């Protein structure tokens, strides 16, 4: 047995000299085995432990280097002191017993602190990269723990740090590698002019692929690239050598067909699936489920059968038991095998490698595929369930009318006619429960009275207050509706049904006495129970009042550009908001790197297509991931040839402070840079709604008589509307029209009269007539009833 | 890789007379004992080929006298880790010229316990072959 | 007041199980007296602790249930001058004092510190006539016989709890002549166990005569057997669970109401049904019948049939009622079932 006692008295043992390494030993031993065991205790004794100890220490009795080891070694993430060994780990640095040296360092690491870690460093730098693979080996282990506490001290030291992880044993290199699991933590970059190196050398330990699957494979799913070449490298690599473990590893993802890669891989797999097939890798079970997916495409099920159906014959081993539910699922079965399986399953499922639990999983499965649907299973199976039974149907029926509420099924006439039944002789209180409760809902939208009542009667029938009770209660929702007769009659049957048994009688007198005190129709309910989207955008704006002009949003931005590219640190993106008078430029986002917070921010805009610029507004403060708002404000001059669509020049500047997430600081001092700020381009859809026309007729005409500016081009090199109309309908936003719009994948002749309005009030109106001689000249009009849109239209279409 | 939840060497009698959580972060002694009850009281010195609980990988064999666990995930190959399982009995009972037994088991520990850490060492496998400890070791 | 503050009390020196929000409500009563005659916010407050700590308790987590909770009235009942009172409570659903400690009281908190702590001419016609109890054999041997013709041969038998018994010794076949031949059975007695009868007779070849008649029997029923016998009805109820459960048969389908049908059947069998509710087999009703029964040799048979009933445009022309059928060996218990599907209409046997 364990105790601590006799062991610390025994300390005195240490005072001899006489001694031999196994009487020592062993009780070194027994105090190790209580905790090896479990024993919780005092530091203070620890401490003096320790110092009893290490008050041992003459000898390089090999044996008592070891076992100290072991007894520093059950202390490492709630410790005690740590400088004592110091110069034994030193002495063992400067001398050979090489073996020793290993173990103590690998220790501290949990138990470790930066100052002291100060100490080991050139060397330790040496003592990783050191001989022999074994010693190397020791001193890898050693930091993880560490790296639970950190690890960044060593991380640092990188660009030059990795090289030396290049490996001349398999183990050693599997090992390089999950260190590396880290590494990539930190980098993804790396990793891609890495696998070069990793693509670049075949490889050792299949242990080493193993992680580098993981990823490689992490990577492809939304694609690895052009994984084409390297994923066939790969193919080959998973799929064949002399370790199995690897070709069944890639098997299982990468499927890839619903009208996709079947190829090669089919039959790869196939070798493999019949490999298998019967517990090669009694893993192949897990795949069925998901990790090799299945759900086919149509013959290519009919084809799965055999296999299936050696499992589905074996009936044994727990991995083959597993295996013949999720296969057999998966691929889907015909009735009538079903029908032979119930009865082997008859026997089987009590224990037949404890079939039961499989079976569970298998059961919920069933309950999902046919949650009370194809009812005629669900009854047979229901027949069958309740029947093969022993009793554990109970935790699957949990599931079972879980599944069937979740249809919310129709064959309830029957499905409630079998459960009803059943249940009644088929028992247990506690489904009842829970049955009650849901029926409890669901009265007179499904109705049947007459048996439902006839049921709930029988439901009653029961002894129990309580069974009795939840008749009652789940009719309130019931009652309360009334169904194809009840009203008249439910207000008589309350009366006609009636009990005492105190409590029981108090049970109806109460609910008649509840009853009593609300007018029951009552009774029931209490107790069963432009200025644009964009315009509120300036609103929103609204808010600040450093306004220098807005007006009322006409039209937002027709695309939200991100003004910083993609996952910077001062990640943009911006949305720009159009009024009838002022335009502004909010700026959404999340100043990224959690190195800085910027400061001092304010957003500069330089136009080229005018605006008159009020001001450039920035935000406060940002820090990291986390929007706040900068704006820039201008006036939009409307009446000009050339006005309101312009491209501003972005430069953000700041001061840029560093930061601590931990426990940051917040000072005055920072400095300043800037850097380039996106363009800004403005639309004409950011201005625009597109319309129809108050009065096409007229106004096309009309809007031509006041307003019209003219291009032609004659089209020689390629006779197709289809550059233009990318430019077009895409660039204005407005509606190509007049019934003449559409165009199939072909069309003899074009002309889009197309519409909305523009901001400031005043319309913009286009009428393209392409015209197709065979080469297409092409008449495009812009009339506007606002004059900067009309020179603006040739432009912006483009 | 971390990945040894503990490794215990359990009697069969739901004694556990290692463990090892290499790596834990659930605890009581109870609930150890617990948790072991509801598998081990299951399994019963009946083991399987493969067994998965929790999603996790069980591995976990039997002996003629002892029953081992491992208890890893489901989310790192059968064979492999097997292969440490395999380890474990094949090197201890050439090397010692003897397997374990309840009756080697009480004689000493120590064994193991030497062993043990040097295979595996928390939830990374630093090794599972004999050999190179054969040689490795000479005690 | 006394009464609240025993209950308070009381509650107090106990906690290790319970469930009553029913009780909550049996004290209150429609109206009744609480705090002085009124203390209004105070008054709320005081509400509000009393009431919050069983309530603290309540929002607690449990091992088994106690009861799911269904007080929506719960909280009305919370919270001219019936009406004023009425309002006054809507609304709510010395004040602040009691608020206070309320809040000091918020019991879960309680229970988890607890926890923490603790860590041929010669025509021969024969039909039975059963007459009271005694099952006997009406014969007809009827010699009509060119004389005495010699008579073959009979054997006696332990029958089932009862033993045929008798034969009228000779053996002539007198001429032209008709013979009542009587076999009295011996109605009580002769176990054979081979069930609903049907165990081959003899009647041999065995004299002027080359064959004869052997003859199993068949038309030995059960309806007839068992007499109607009776129960207390918690009693019957947790019987009713309790006994052989193995059996059951349908009922659904006639030619009558239950009315006279279930009074058909149940003269036919004469067996009980053995109480009511008048909860009405008339207006529809929605009636389950517990029917018992104990016969000649004992056995006592248990019956909850649940039936529809006849009515108009309302329900009853079938059942798709349940007969379950509790007899000790299901063999007879579900024949019996069976055998009361026989009973249950009337149609060409």
């Amino acid at each position: 047995h364990l105790e601590k006692s006799a062991v610390l008295q025994e300390a005195r043992v240490f005072n001899e000299t006489p001694i031999n390494p196994r009487k020592c030993a062993h009780i070194l031993t027994k105090i190790l085995y209580l905790i090896n065991q479990g024993e919780h205790l005092g530091t203070t004794e620890a401490t003096e432990a320790f110092f009893a100890m290490t008050k041992l220490f003459q000898s390089n009795d090999p044996t008592l280097r070891r076992m100290c080891y072991l007894t520093i070694k059950e202390m490492s993430c709630i410790a005690e002191d740590v400088i004592i060994v110091t110069s034994s780990l030193t002495k063992d640095m400067t001398g050979k017993e090489d073996n020793y040296r290993g173990p103590a360092v690998r220790a501290l690491c949990q138990i470790t602190d930066s100052t002291m870690l100060q100490a080991v460093e050139r060397y330790m730098k040496q003592a990783i990269v050191d001989k022999v693979p074994s010693v190397s080996s020791s001193a890898l282990v050693s930091s993880l723990h560490l790296l639970k506490c950190s690890f960044d001290v060593v991380k640092r030291w990188v660009n030059e740090a990795q090289e030396a992880a290049s490996s001349d044993n398999i183990m050693v290199q599997y090992h390089a590698l999950g260190l590396l699991y880290h590494v990539r933590k930190n980098d993804r970059l790396a990793v891609s002019k890495m696998i070069s190196k990793f693509t670049r050398h075949g490889l050792k330990s299949p242990f080493a692929y193993c992680m580098m699957i993981r990823v490689a494979s992490k990577q492809l799913e939304e694609e690895d690239g052009s994984r084409d070449s390297p994923l066939f490298d790969f193919i080959e690599s998973c799929l064949r050598n002399k370790h199995e473990m690897v070709v069944y590893e890639a098997a299982s993802a990468i499927v890839n067909l619903p009208g996709c890669s079947a190829k090669e891989l089919a039959p790869a797999v196939s070798v493999l699936q019949l490999f298998c097939s019967s517990p090669k890798a009694a893993l192949r079970y897990a795949a069925v489920r998901t990790l090799n997916k299945v759900a086919m495409k149509h013959p290519s099920a009919v084809t799965a059968c055999n296999l299936d159906l050696e499992n589905l014959v074996t009936d044994s081993n727990r991995s083959i038991a597993t295996l013949a539910i999720t296969t057999l699922l998966k691929t889907g079965s015909e009735s009538s095998i079903d029908r032979l399986m119930k009865q082997i399953s008859s026997f089987m499922s009590e224990i037949s490698d404890e079939f039961k639990v499989v079976v569970v999983q298998a059961i919920s499965a069933l309950c999902q595929k046919y949650p009370r649907k194809h009812a005629v299973l669900m009854n047979f199976l229901f027949t069958m369930l309740r029947e093969e039974g022993g009793f554990e149907y109970k935790r699957a029926i949990v599931d079972c009318i879980i599944s069937i509420i979740e249809e919310n099924s129709e064959s309830k006439e029957t499905g409630l006619s079998h459960l009803c039944e059943f249940i009644e002789d088929c028992e247990f209180t506690v489904l009842a429960t829970r049955i009650l409760h849901l029926l409890g809902q669901e009265g007179p939208k499904t109705n049947n009275p007459s048996k439902y009542i006839r049921f709930i009667y029988n439901r009653v029938v029961l002894e129990h207050e309580e069974v009795r009770a939840g008749a009652v209660s789940a009719l309130a929702k019931f009652g309360a509706q009334n169904e194809e007769m009840l009203p008249s009659i439910l207000v008589l049957l309350k009366r006609c049904v009636m009990d005492d048994d105190n409590e029981v009688r108090d049970r109806a007198t109460f609910y008649l006495n509840v009853l009593e005190q609300k007018q029951k129709a009552l009774n029931a309910g209490y107790i069963l129970n432009a200025a644009t989207r964009q315009e509120i955008f300036q609103e929103q704006l609204a808010a600040v009042p450093e306004f220098q002009g807005l007006g009322p949003l006409f039209k937002s931005s027709p695309e939200p550009v991100a003004l910083t590219e993609s996952e910077t640190e001062y990640v943009i993106r911006c949305t720009k908001h159009t009024f009838s008078d002022h335009l502004v430029f909010q700026f959404d986002c999340t100043n990224t790197l959690n190195d800085q917070t910027l400061e001092n921010v304010t957003v500069q805009m330089e136009p080229t297509e005018a605006y008159e610029v009020l001001s450039y507004v920035p935000a406060r403060s940002l820090p990291y991931n986390q929007p706040g708002t900068c704006y820039t404000l201008v006036a939009l001059p409307t009446e000009d040839p050339t006005a309101v669509a312009c491209t501003f020049s972005c430069v953000m500047k700041f001061t840029v402070k560093d930061c601590d997430p931990n426990t940051g600081e917040i000072d005055e001092e920072g400095y300043e840079d800037e850097y380039v700020l996106e363009d800004l381009e403005v639309t004409v859809a950011d201005h625009i709604q597109k319309v129809m026309k108050v009065n096409f007729e007229a106004a096309w005409d009309e809007v031509g008589d006041e307003f019209e500016k003219e291009e032609t081009f004659t089209l020689s090199t390629i006779k197709t509307l289809e550059e233009a109309v990318g430019n077009i309908v895409k660039f204005l936003g407005m509606h190509p029209c007049e019934r003449s719009d559409k165009v199939p994948e072909n069309k003899n002749t074009h002309t889009l009269l197309l519409a909305g309005v523009f901001r400031g009030g005043h319309d913009i109106l286009v009428r393209s007539r392409l015209l197709l001689l065979d080469t297409v000249t092409m008449q495009v009009t812009a009339r506007s009833s606002e004059e900067l849109p009309v020179d603006i239209i040739l432009a912006s279409v483009g | 890789l971390y990945t040894v939840k503990a490794i215990l060497i359990l009697d069969n009698d739901g004694d556990r007379l290692f463990a090892k959580y290499y790596d834990d972060t659930y605890p009581s002694v109870k609930e150890q004992k617990a948790f072991e009850k509801n598998i081990f009281n299951k399994t019963h010195r009946t083991d399987s080929e493969i067994a998965l609980l929790e999603g996790l990988t069980v591995v976990y064999k039997s002996s003629i006298d002892l029953y081992f666990y491992v208890i890893g995930s489901s989310y790192e190959n059968e064979l492999m880790l097997m292969a440490v399982l395999n380890c474990l009995f094949d090197s201890l009972s050439q090397m010692l010229r003897k397997n374990v037994e309840k009756r080697a088991l009480l004689e000493n520990m120590e064994g193991l316990f030497l062993a043990v850490d040097e295979i595996v060492d928390g939830g990374v496998i630093l090794e599972s072959d004999p050999q190179q400890v054969v040689h490795r070791v000479a005690l | 007041e006394d009464i609240q503050s025993v209950m308070t009390e009381v509650r107090r020196s106990l906690g290790e199980i319970p469930i009553v929000e029913s009780e909550i409500k049996k004290e209150a009563g429609e109206l009744k007296p609480e705090e002085e005659i009124t203390v209004g916010p105070v008054q709320k407050l005081v509400t509000e602790m009393g009431t919050y700590a069983t309530q603290s308790a309540l929002s607690s987590s449990r091992p088994t249930k106690k009861e799911e909770d269904r007080p929506p009235l719960r909280g009305f009942l919370l919270d001219v001058a019936a009406s004023l009172a009425t309002t006054l409570t809507k609304i709510a659903l010395f004040v602040a004092e009691a608020m206070l400690l309320m809040a000091t009281i918020l019991d879960v908190d309680r229970i988890s510190l607890c926890l923490k702590v603790l860590s041929d001419p010669v025509y021969a016609e024969a039909y039975v006539h059963v007459n009271q109890y005694d099952i006997v054999l009406d014969v007809l041997v009827v010699n009509q016989t060119s004389d005495t013709l010699q008579n073959c041969t009979l054997e006696l038998a332990t029958l089932g709890d009862l033993k045929l018994v008798e034969k009228p010794s000779p053996l002539t076949l007198a001429p032209h002549d008709f013979a009542n031949i009587k076999a009295n059975v011996k109605v009580a007695s002769t176990e054979n166990g081979i069930i609903f009868g049907n165990i081959v007779y003899d009647v041999s070849g065995a004299a002027s005569d080359r064959n004869c008649v052997v003859l199993s029997d068949i038309h030995i029923d059960i309806m007839d057997y068992i007499q109607p016998a009776t129960c207390t009805d918690a009693e019957f109820r947790q019987m009713w669970a309790e006994f052989e459960w193995e059996n059951k048969v349908t009922v659904n389908t006639n030619m009558t109401d239950l009315n006279d049908y279930l009074q058909h059947i149940l003269k036919s069998t004469n067996m009980k049904c053995l109480t009511p509710e008048k909860a009405l087999s008339g207006y529809c009703g929605f009636m389950a019948a517990n029917l018992y029964a104990r016969s000649i040799f004992g056995e006592d048979a248990l019956a909850n049939v649940s039936i529809e009933k006849p009515v108009h445009q309302g329900p009853d022309a079938a059942v798709t009622g349940h007969i379950r059928i509790r007899a000790k060996s299901q063999g007879m218990a579900l024949s019996l079932g069976d055998k009361i599907n026989l009973s249950q209409k009337k149609t060409s046997l």
